[PDB]
């Protein structure tokens, strides 16, 4: 769920 | 009890659609923590909804 956070984060 | 279960589907369903406006809201924000609850709250709801 984090790594999908960093990707989302970018955004 | 069949249109109460639906009801309670529907519901949830409701409370999903909010999450994701609230998690789109926290990548405007930039805030880890906000994002990180709807999910959570996204998949619980998601495996209630399957059970009922």
């Amino acid at each position: 769920d984090e790594l999908a956070a960093l990707k989302a984060q970018m955004l | 009890a069949q249109k109460r279960s639906e009801k309670q589907y529907n519901d949830a369903q409701n409370e999903i659609n909010k999450w994701q406006r609230n998690a789109q809201l926290a990548l405007q924000k930039g805030d880890e923590n906000l994002a990180r609850q709807a999910l959570e709250r996204k998949k619980t709801y998601t495996d209630t909804s399957a059970a009922l």
